[PDB]
This record gives C-alpha cells, structure tokens and sequence, in this order.
C-alpha cells in the first residue's frame, strides 16, 4: 500500500521533527545520518525510498538557515558545518581517491563524501570541484577494459544474489 | 517558462523520482547542491524585458544592420580625421581593446551557470546576458578592425590588447576579478550575482562608461561611442533581469529571504572588495592621459567614482541591506590615482 | 596630413573579419579548464567550421523567424478550422511535439556543458550556437503547444524518453553526453527522423509538423559538426584510445534502446498510412548508414562501430511490436488516445512481419472481445495480462518496458537483489551499466512509486481528467463516443502490484 | 561544370531541383522551387541525401497538388 | 518602376496621344517644361542602394526600434551628467534645434519634386530623401524632449529654436537658401541638385558633421552622437542616388551631357556662393562657444572649412568640370570668423 | 507578413491554376489598372503636400505618399 | 464606443465610429487579423462580410 506522491503523513511527521532542529550541530548531525540511512546505493535501508528527496530537501533548508541565523561569514566561506577547514576536508578526499586501488574502492570513497558533505554541509564551491575531480578518478577507473569481466564474474564482483536469469 | 523536467525534491518541480541517470558518484541531473541559495519556487523569475528568442533576435539584427550601414556612411564620411591620435593610437587601439579581454571572460562565465541552473527563465536569461558579453568583445574587435582600415598603420591584431590584459598591472586586478568570477567558482547565483551585480556594475561601468565612453567624448573620438552605446544597453537591459531575480524573487523570497540576504552580503562584501582593486589598479591609466579639468584629473574621477559606487549603493546594495559608505570606497580607489 | 587626407570608401566589417581573431580571445590561467568531471582534454586549437559572431547569429535567425513564423502561423490557423488531421496521426502530433519540447530544452543544458567542456574559443562558439539553436526551437514549442505538465510524468514511456532525452544529454563526462546528444542522437535517429516526420505526417494532412521540423533542419548540420568536433578535439588525447568506444557504445545503447521501440510504435502504430515498414527504415538508418558509412568514415579518429550494434539489430525486429503491446495494455495511464489496429492495419502488419497474426493480432483481437474499447467494460488489458502470468517489468537503467512471457524480441530478465533491494534488467548491455555503477541508476519506476494503489486515483491524482471532471484525456479509442471517466476505470479494480515480489 | 570536387544534382523535374555536397563530416542538401531556394538540410551520406530529399518532396509536392 | 503613363513626347515613353486631363490653360499631367534638363532616357537613373519601400521601411524600423531601446538605457545610466551645462544649454539646446528648420526646409522642397519629376525612380529616391530630412528635423526635437525629461528646468519647446532660426544672423544665410531652394524655385532638377548636391553638402555637412559631432565628442556631449549618426548615415545613403541621377544619367547623357553640364554648372556657382554666404554667416557661432585648441581656434575651422570643400570637390565639383579653389572658398568662410 | 502571406499564396497559383479562367483575365486588368492608380496616386498625395501650408495637412499627405508607393513596390 | 457585428465559433468583427469614417476590425481565434474602413455602419457590415466570406472559403479549402 502507499500514499500520494507530493503530500503524505511520512513527510508530515518528518517535517515534524525537522523543525525542532536548533542548532547547526544538532542538524549536520541529523543530515548526515539521515543521508547514510537512506541515499544511495549502500543506504542502510530502502524504507524511505519514495519520500527521502523530498525530506532530504527539507533538512538542506533547515540546517541552511540555521547556518545563516548562528554562524560568522568566515565559517560560512571556510569551514564544513561539522567544524572542520572546507579545504582540508578537499585535500584529504582527493588524497583518499587517488590512492584507492580499484574502482570499488573508488565508488564507496565518492558515495560516502557525498553522503557526509553534501551541500550544506561542505561550501558550494568546495563541494561541486571536490565532486568533480572524484567523478574524474572514479571514471578512469571503472571506463578501463570496460567489458573484460564477463556477465557471470561482474555480478560476483558486485556481490549480487541473483534472484533470477531468464532462459 | 515551466519545460525543465524538475522533481518535487527541487522547488517548483512538478515531476516526481530519481533522475532517470545520473553523474558517476551520484551528481543530480539537477540539484539545489548546485547553489547556496534556497526559494519556494525556482520558476518564479520574468525577464523585466519578456526577452524570448524571436524578440532577443530581432532586436540585435537590427543592431546588427543598422552597425554596417552607420560603418559604410561613417568611413564615407571621413569623421576619423579629427580624432586625437594619442588617443587612438595609445588609448583607445591598446587599453579598450585588452577590455575586449575583460568581457569575453565575463561571457565565459555563463558557460556553467546555463548548465547548472534550476529553472528556464533563468537559463535563458543567463544565455542572453552571456551572449551579449561576447558581443561586447567582438564589437570591440570589429572597431578596431574598421578603424585600421581608415588609418594607415593601424594594427588591429590583438597581441598588443592581450599582452596588456594578461601583464599590464592597470588590469591585473580587472583580470583576477573576472578569472575568479569565471574559473573560480560554481555556484551559479554567485556567479551571476557577483559578475553582473558588483563586479560589472562597478568596474565594468567605469571601464565602459565613465573612461572610454565619457573620455573618447573629450578627445575628439566620434567613433568609439557608437559602440559603447551598445554594451550600455546591454548591460541596462540585463540589469532588468538580475534585479528581478535577486532582489524580487530571491531575497525576498516569502520564506528563505533572510537567508538568501546574508549569503547575498557575503558575496558582495567579498566582491566589492575584489571590485576596488580592479579599479585602483585601473584608475592609473590616468597617468597616460592627457589632462582636461573636469573629467581626466583628480577631481573628476572623484566624481565618476562617486557616481559608480554611488548609483550601485542605490540600485543594488541598498536593496539587499548591504552597506556601503561611498566616500570611503571611492578613497580605497583614489589610492591608485596615482598623480 | 591626418586632419586632411583619408580612404572615404565606404567600408564596414564582415563577420568572418572578427571571426578571425575569436580563437585569440581566450587567455591561459592555470584554473582555465571545464569545472565539470571528464576523463578528456578538448583540445585547445580546434576550430568552429562556421565563422559566425553574436551579430551575425541574431541576423541570419531573425531573417528565417520572420518568414518561418508567419508560415507557422498561417498553418495553425487552416487546421483551427477542418476535421484535417487524421485522428490517429492527430494524436501521435501531441505525443511528438511534447516530446521534442522536453528535448530541446535540455539540449539547451547539454550544449552549455559542452561548451564549458572546451578550450577554444572556436569550439566554444560552436557550442554555444547549438544553446541558442535549443532555445529558438523550444519557443517555436511553446507557441506550437500553445494552441493544441504533471499529467505526462504519469505514464511509463515518459521515463524512458526522459533517459535518452534529458538525462542522457546532461549527466556524465561530457564526451559521453556529446555523443548522446549529436553523435548518435542528432546523426543517427533525429536528424533522419525530422525529414521522414515530414513526409509521414504530411501524408495524415498535418501541416504543423512539417513546417517546424524543417525548420529544425535548417540547423542540424552545425549539431552534427558540433558532434564531430567533440571526436576531433580529443583525438589526440590517449584517453581517446582508452575511453572513446567504451562511451561511444553505451551511449548508443541507451539511445538505441528507446528509439528502437518507440519509433517504430509511432510509426507503424500512431499512423494509418504506413510509408514502409519500421525494421527496413532501422536497418537503413542505424545499420548500413550511421553504422556503415558515417561511423567508418570516423574511424579516421580511432571511431569504432559500437560492440552492441548485432544486438540491437536482433532486437530491432520485434520491439517496437512489444513495446506497442505495453502502450495498449496501459493506455489509462498515458495522455493520448490509442487506436488498436483495424483489418487493414493487421493484414499490413502480417504482409510485413509473418507472425504478426498468430501473435499481436489475436491478443488485440481478443481484448477488443472482452471490452478494450467499451467504457462499461470495466476491462482493463494491464489486469488480464497479471491474471494470465503476463507480468510487465520496467528495465532500471533504461526504464524500458519489458514483458518477457509476450516479447518475441531479443531480451531476456535478469532480477538481481542488492543491499536489500530488488532490481530488474532487461539486456546484457544494461546490466553491465548497473552493475558497474549502481549510482548513476536509481531511478524509482512506477510500479515502485504506486504500489497497491487503484489505478482510478493515480490517474486522477495525476490530472489526466478534462474540463469535464470525470472524463479521461487517454482514451482506447478515438472516436469521439462512448468516452472513459475515472469512474469507468474504478470499475475495474485495478491495484498496482510489485512484479518483484514472486523473487 | 560537375566533377569530384563539385555538388551533384540528385533531383530535377519541371519545378523542384535538389542539390547535395560532401563536406567530409556531413553532407549538405538544398531544394530549389522554380529557380528559388526554399529548404536546406543535411544527411550522413549521399545516400541518405536522396532519401531525405524524397521525403521532403513528397511533402511539398502533396501542399501542390492540395492547391488544385 | 516604368508604371507612370509617359507618351513618346516625354524621353522614354512608350504610350501615345495627348493627356485625358490638363491644368486650365493646358500644362500637360507630365511635361518637359518642368525642367532645364534634357537626356535621352529619363527612366535611366537606378538608385544605388535600390531601397524600394520594404527595404528602406525595414532598415528605418529597425533605427526607430533601437533609438527607443538605447534611450530607456540612456536615462538609465546617468550618462547626461557629464556634458557641459553650457553647451548643454546654450549651444545645443538652441542652435541645434534651429537645425531641425533647416532640415524641415529640405523636406518641403521635395513636395513640388514628387509630383512634377519625370520618372517613377526618381519620383521614389526624392521622397525617401525627402523623408530622412523631416526624420532628421523630428530626431533632433525628439533628443531636444529626451534632454527635457532628465535635467530639470530644460525647456524642449520650440520657441527659441524658432526665433533663434528665423532672426538670429548665425542662420541668415542658411534660411535664406532653404527658402530659395523650397519656394524660390521649380525646376525639379535644380532642387535636387541644390538641394543635396551643392548646399547640403557643404554647409549642411559642415553644420551637421563638423560643429554639433565634432564638437559634442569635445564639449563631454556622449546623447547628441548618437543622433548624428543617423543624419549622417543618411546623408550619405542619399548622395548615392544624388550622384548616380546627376552624374552618370544626366552630366553623362549621350546626347545632351554638355548641355545639362552647363546648367549644372550654372546652378552650382550660384547655390555654392549661397553655400558660403551660409556657412560665414554661420561660423559666427564659434564667438560663442569655450575655445578647445585644434577644434574652435582659427586652425581647426580652417581645417573643418578645408574638408567640407576639399571633400565637396572630389565627390561632385570635380566630376562636372566646376572649378573651385578650396583655399579661396575657406578664406571666403572665415572672413566671417572672430579670432 | 504580408509579404511572408503574399509569398505562399504565390507559389500556389504555380504549380496548376485553380483560379476560373474568365476571372483568370480579369486579374490581368484589375492589376494593371492598380498599377497605374497607385502610381500617379504617388505624385497626387505630392500635389496636395505642396498645397497645404500646416505642417500636420502636409504630413498626412506625405504618408499617403508612402503608401502609394508602398503598393506599387508590391505590384 | 466599439460596435460588435460578428460573432461565431471563430471569428468577431467589430466597428467604431470615428466620426469621419468608420474604422472595423476582424478577430479569428481571438487574434486581431485585418483591420479596414467604410463610410456608414452599414457598409462596414457589408465590408466584414466580404472579408469573414473569403476567410471562410479558405477555411472550407483547407479541409475538403
Ligand atoms: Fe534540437
Ligand atoms: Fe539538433
Ligand atoms: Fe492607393
């Protein structure tokens, strides 16, 4: 069973909670878990698979505006709302990718920065080249010998169960 | 005006899901990790000026025409002859042609702000400010190139103006302003807030219109503002646009406008800053200039100054609560004056 | 002496003057490159096969605008007046002409990205003109749309159209996007697809179509150099070796997997007059000269023709007769009026694809027997295709429908379970996307997104109810009596289930 | 004056002429109705060329015999 | 265009018999009695810019569209503050709206043009001619209205431009030889060639050209170029078909170009003394202007004076055999100068 | 427009002739007497600028001037 | 003081009285199409009919 698309008592509740955040601590902490929770791939659970962009959303704004109402311009140019330096946070992703030794190792490294950093947390700017010069990394590596490992050994190595293989 | 296939999870989407296919990493199709600011309803933008293709066409093919019939009748004409030569020659072929530079990198800006942004009125906006920036560099360039064959001996290739756009310090401030502006940043509401906003509005206007414009009106020059009065209306009629998006619908959005001020301040506060070094190291063009009371000394270029930061407190900075003491900004750039 | 002597004759200057001097506009700084992630490097030298400048742009469009549109105009007022239009082409028209309007406007973005991608200024221009191109045609959509939102994303075709249409344009290095956008997109299936287009729809006495398509011709061969400039400019990169083919045929896999279906379903079924079976057109268009010619004549750039290309000709055969199986068992879910094939139609389909009767002909058949097309049926083809066993699946990656006990088509399903979901894949070329890159491909379809729900309330959410109230903008027929309402299809108890479950 | 380096003519009838020229990446074709240009296009082949021209022909041949 | 009714009795024709309808007393409908002038083929002259209506409507839409866009930006920008109130005020405000008379004088000498000349080319190229003169008078008192609505206290009527035309001795020549050229006169020939090819191109191109331009791109003047621009544009769009109709049809016609060069002679010496008659009346104007070395001292009239006949020479006298000794004809001028 | 309008109804008349033959002829003449009309109209609207001394009256004549020869440049 | 004399599923025409003359116009689908003159009201309507007939025969045209 399911309910409407736009409107539904999950994203009321959630909204609930979200507005009871009052601190950028409080909030940061609360985006992070909920991203890891519920985005992407390796997402702790599927529960929230139709509602959690729009409630995603709605945490982005509230942590946003808390970051404007309690934070000095200088923190909000150069520091992650987790307290840390914005730059170091760069280097030291960047570093953790260039030395990945596989693409898997590659794809968890960009899945979690994302995760844990994701606008508001990390600055825009500091985010969208992070992002961008992962994306670069993780391609290199996952577009070479594309088709080498047959069909049967990818999925071993996604670690898939495979429900089913029409004949 | 609503064509961009935008989910709930973006303010104004209609549509609902994941994107169809993403960026390896996760990256959104579109995704409000795409700008600091947050609204209600990104598809709230007009261009003051309903600026759709078939008008934004129509209207610089006329500009268009109408510059090649006022060419043909000007070198029929000979009007070249009374211009100050030092001007043209060590003026006008040399510093307006190293701001064809200036603009061509504004334009570039747009590049990834036609990408990014989250809604068509603001797409197209964009790309018609950008594209009248790169118009701007190549209107410079066609003077220069209409003047060399009026003038014997006249080189209009670009070398000189690129050599002074990338090593002369009269534009190194200039020069970083706009590479920051461009290649520095993505955020697309910074970009174009801080491209046409504070920086354009601020140096852009005194490269534009308080020196080449209002000197070229003093040395005898009846060319060059024939193409200045082209870049002055493109830059009035994309004002129209960027007021509308930032002060009307952003920073007075019904819900995030206290929040998008202080992201807008920010911004500005830095760019300003960036913007009074442009010009105090491009007010020291002045020592190359032959004196006239009113307009190439001291006392005039307090006046221009005081009209730049002046008509931008006005228009821009005091509608967003940004504030801004004139007198000391145009003391910040007196600084280079530098006579 | 200066004040005296001087050349009067008149003299302007002529585009290709200042044209001459772009490349130069550009400056090194160490941050001078593409913000976007991109395993190439555009080449910094490349040039624009078209030395036109802002000025020029603007004149050389509004001249075509200002004829273009008064014949618009005067096409739009004849066919305000007359039956015109065959009902069933009148019906395909707003299919195409929404689609082409998603596609215009992102190919606005991708043309951006493109020229954010570049270094030199002449391929910058390049792309940039593309951008300007995108807008002028999606305003000619708007005022076409004008006269014939949340009511399109409904269906399940819109999804895959959105892949190969927007999504695939915009999200990825920007090479693969190119050659989502122009090398295959543009050179392979919509630039041939814009001039058949006219002579089809011209055929059902569609004016409209014709006039805007050509006039969207008038400016795809600056697409297709803007495609082989992409090739050029990164040539000489050795990530080309690596990487290009690997792009390459993806991206033609995802483009060949909803164009393939689709238009043959539009044509062979959203038109009475048929100008010639869908499987020759494809063959000709995909294999022997996009396939044959134009890409041999690229591997002068290290260009090879994609890997999948035999698939998808296998599959090519029967899909888009598959495909037309799923947009006819769940016509109340889309935003146009279906015609099942009529006695002509099926004896064609026969001549044409032997097989077609012992298979397609008799399901239709059968479900005009037990109510397709009458509202107090309370029939439902989508619900006697689960009471028979005949699930439909929705392919992850490409969004594509699939219904492997009816398909006489070359998939086959593969269900796979990841981190406590089930996902289902269609092909051997999709799988190996999803299993690779797991992210780029989470998109919700809509057995997910409506799961238990009766189909009368999805639909009327949706807002695919006229003026009227109760009655239904899609329809399985199009005659303009015995019309479905929401209370027609509530008739009929119609619950999304979740065809993953049985796994 | 054609040869190798030249366009090719690959319609003519009483009113409608079509030309198309290899420009190595794509091919260029231009229809002409009684001496006037009236349409401009593109293929990936001469091949294609003709095809596209047929088409359309066929449409502007239909508005023509639409107007009798 | 061979649409007008011509009888083989008028050159060129190809109909017969007398008119259906004559004046009392029996002027015919066409005849060759309107004018001195005699050739072969009066249907000969090809205007070079061959502007039939569409085209020459389109091109005066397109200026009429822009000039509306480049003032809301104008207005908009502030640029009128840096002119110099006095030019402002006293110089452009009054003597360049007398300007618009003179201009609206050369309109008028057109009407008896268009209905007695003797081909439908002709007939066509008078009244576009005719028409950018009253464009030319309406744009400057539309700048004059532009300047009205910026600087408080300016007064864009007509009244002072009117007495200042009418009775102020700076434009006593001028006036006079308008009214001669427009009432004193009918021979359509010698109104076209006065008109444009003797007195407009010497003292109308030394006012329009020389004094309100070139010295507006001295005095600060960054509005008033831009409506030169289109004056002079199309003065030189005319002296095209002047040139072709009088120069290669008429000066040059097989059988009688010896003897239209006569009266073509004939007309330039008396309209050239009127020319200089008006331009020494005029140079009086610089006794009231601020002195810029090289633009308003003795040199630079002389120079401007040395263009305006220097350039006449080449572009007309020369190519009827008139000679003209472009040194007598500028210390003729200056006779009139105070300094 | 009128010109874009002008353009694809003439292209039609072209290919065929859908237009009755008789009224085929009357075409021919109503189009020449036009001609002339609007032609001589050209200097009459001149006559009547010249005969008015209000520079509104000569204004509204010189626009018919335009006009007239506007349609003949259609012709 | 605008007059409306016509009126279908597609096409209005309205006159006005300018005192000298008449000034009509013509609207199909809402679209301001042809503008004209006549001395009286009544040679108005008579002039919008001759108009709204041949814009009819080109609708009927354009679809039999
Ligand atoms: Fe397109
Ligand atoms: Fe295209
Ligand atoms: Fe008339």
């Amino acid at each position: 069973k399911r309910e409407p698309i736009h409107e539904n008592s999950t994203r009321t509740e959630w909204e609930g909670k979200i507005a009871k955040l009052n601190s950028v601590d409080q909030a940061t902490k609360f985006i992070q878990d909920f991203r890891v929770a519920y985005s992407s791939p390796f997402r702790k659970s599927y529960d929230l698979d139709v509602d959690y962009q729009y409630i995603e959303r709605k945490i982005e704004e509230r942590l946003s505006v808390l970051k404007t109402e309690k934070l000095s311009v200088a923190d909000l140019v150069t520091k992650a709302t987790t307290g840390e330096d914005a730059a170091a946070v760069e280097a030291a992703w960047i570093a953790k990718m260039k030395a990945a030794e596989s693409k898997y190792a590659a794809e968890r490294i960009h899945i979690e920065f994302r995760q844990l950093y994701k606008p508001p947390v990390l600055p825009v700017n500091v985010f969208l080249r992070t992002d961008a010069a992962l994306g670069t990394i993780l391609m290199e590596l996952r577009n070479t010998d594309y088709y080498a490992t047959p069909l049967e050994g990818l999925r071993k190595e996604r670690g898939v169960k495979v429900l089913h293989l029409q004949a | 005006c609503y064509a961009q296939p935008n989910p709930d999870w973006i303010a104004g989407g209609l549509d609902w899901g994941d994107w169809t296919q993403k960026f390896h990493g996760g990256r959104p199709s579109w995704g409000n990790e795409s700008t600091e600011l947050r609204t209600t309803d990104w598809y709230r933008h007009r261009d003051p000026a309903r600026r759709w293709h078939a008008p934004y066409v129509k209207d610089k093919s006329e500009e268009a025409r109408y510059t090649q019939r006022f060419l043909a009748a000007y070198s029929s004409e000979g009007s070249i002859r009374t211009i100050d030569a030092y001007w043209r020659d060590e003026i006008l072929n040399k510093y307006y042609g190293a701001l064809l530079y200036n603009e061509y990198g504004l334009f570039n800006a747009h590049s990834s702000v036609g990408r990014d942004c989250l809604s068509d009125t603001i797409r197209q906006s964009a790309t018609f400010a950008g594209l009248d920036k790169v118009d701007n560099a190549q209107m410079i360039q066609m003077e220069r190139l209409f003047i060399a064959k009026l003038v014997p001996g006249f080189d209009a290739s670009t070398d000189v103006p690129k050599k002074i756009w990338t090593t002369d310090p009269i534009y190194a401030g200039a020069r970083g302003a706009v590479e920051e502006i461009w290649q520095g940043i993505q955020d697309w509401n910074e970009i174009l807030w801080a491209g046409h906003a504070v920086y354009d509005a601020t140096f852009g206007q005194f490269a534009r219109r308080e020196f080449f414009q209002r000197l070229a009106t003093v040395y005898g020059d009846t060319l060059t503002p024939f193409f200045t009065a082209q870049s002055q209306t493109y830059f009035q009629t994309t004002r129209g646009a960027i007021e509308d998006l930032f002060v009307y619908c952003l920073a007075n959005d019904p819900e995030f406008g206290a929040h998008n001020r202080t992201f807008l301040n920010a911004w500005t506060e830095h760019y300003l800053a960036r913007s009074v070094t442009a010009l105090k190291d491009f007010v020291g063009i002045y020592a190359k200039v032959e004196k006239v009371a009113g307009a190439t000394d001291r006392a005039g270029v307090s006046e221009a100054l005081q009209r730049v930061f002046g008509d931008w407190k006005v228009d821009y900075a005091d509608k967003i609560g940004f504030n801004i003491d004139v007198d000391q900004k145009v003391d910040a750039v007196l600084a280079g004056f530098k006579n | 002496t200066d004040a005296l002597k001087v050349n009067r004759a008149p003299v302007g200057v002529e585009p290709q003057e200042v044209h001459k001097w772009l490349q130069s506009f550009n400056w090194d700084f160490k941050e001078n490159r593409t913000k976007y992630a991109t395993k190439y490097h555009m080449a910094n030298q490349t040039k624009e096969q078209f030395k036109v400048i802002a000025k020029e742009y603007a004149r050389m469009e509004a001249a075509k605008d200002e004829r273009q549109f008064g014949t618009l105009l005067d096409g739009l007022t004849r066919l305000g007046a007359g039956n015109k239009v065959h009902p069933r082409w009148g019906e395909t028209m707003k299919v195409i002409s929404n689609f082409l309007e998603v596609g215009e406007y992102n190919a606005i973005a991708a043309s951006a990205m493109l020229w954010d991608s570049a270094t030199a200024a002449e391929q910058k221009n390049g792309y940039l003109a593309q951008v300007l191109d995108e807008i002028r045609h999606t305003h000619q959509c708007a005022f076409i749309n004008h006269y014939y939102r949340r009511t399109r994303a409904i269906g399940p075709l819109w999804k895959g159209m959105k892949r190969v249409f927007a999504d695939g344009f915009i999200s990825g290095d920007a090479v693969e996007c190119s050659v989502n956008l122009q090398l295959v997109g543009e050179a392979c299936f919509t630039n041939p697809l814009i001039v058949a287009v006219t002579e089809w729809a011209s055929a059902n006495g569609d004016e409209i179509t014709p006039t805007v398509f050509l006039s969207v011709e008038t400016d795809e061969l600056r697409h297709m150099a803007n495609g082989y400039q992409t090739v050029v400019s990164i040539a000489n990169d050795p990530a080309a070796a690596k990487y290009l083919n690997t792009d390459l045929n993806n991206a033609f896999w995802t483009q060949q997997k909803y164009f393939t279906p689709a238009l043959g379903y539009l044509f062979e079924y959203g038109s009475k007059f048929k100008v010639e079976p869908w499987v020759k057109t494809w063959n000709r268009w995909v294999y022997e000269d996009w396939g044959g010619i134009w890409i041999g004549r690229l591997g002068k750039y290290g260009v090879e023709s994609p890997r999948s290309l035999r698939d998808a000709k296998t599959d090519a055969y029967w899909a888009h007769h598959d495909l037309a199986l799923a947009a006819y068992a769940l016509w109340p879910l889309g935003f146009a009026r279906l015609a099942l094939p009529d006695e002509e139609d099926q004896e064609w389909f026969e001549a044409n694809y032997p097989g077609w009767a012992d298979h397609y002909g008799k399901i239709y058949n059968e479900w005009k027997k037990l109510g397709y097309e009458d509202p107090k049926s309370g029939f439902i083809p989508y619900a006697w295709l689960l009471a028979n066993g005949h699930d439909v699946y929705i392919d992850r990656v490409s969004q594509v429908p699939f219904i492997p006990s009816l398909a006489k088509g070359s998939g086959s399903l593969r269900v796979h379970e990841f981190n406590g979901k089930k996902h289902s894949l269609t092909d051997d070329w999709g799988e190996r996307m999803w299993l690779s890159e797991p992210e780029r491909y989470e998109c919700h379809n809509l057995f997910e997104q409506y799961e238990g729900r009766e189909l009368s309330e999805v639909i009327a959410e949706g807002h695919g109810v006229r003026s009227d109230g109760k009655t239904l903008i899609a329809q399985p027929h199009v005659r303009g009596d015995n019309l479905w309402t929401l209370e027609d299809i509530k008739r009929a108890g119609c619950v999304f289930p979740n065809p993953l479950a049985k796994f | 004056p054609t040869t190798e380096a030249s366009r090719i003519l690959i319609h003519s009838d009483a009113r409608y002429e079509a030309f198309t020229v290899d420009l190595d990446y794509m091919w260029r074709w231009e229809i002409l109705r009684d001496g006037e240009f009236v349409q401009e296009g593109c293929s990936l082949s001469f091949d294609s060329s003709r095809k596209a021209v047929a088409h359309v022909l066929s449409h502007f041949k239909r508005q023509d015999e639409a107007a009798q």
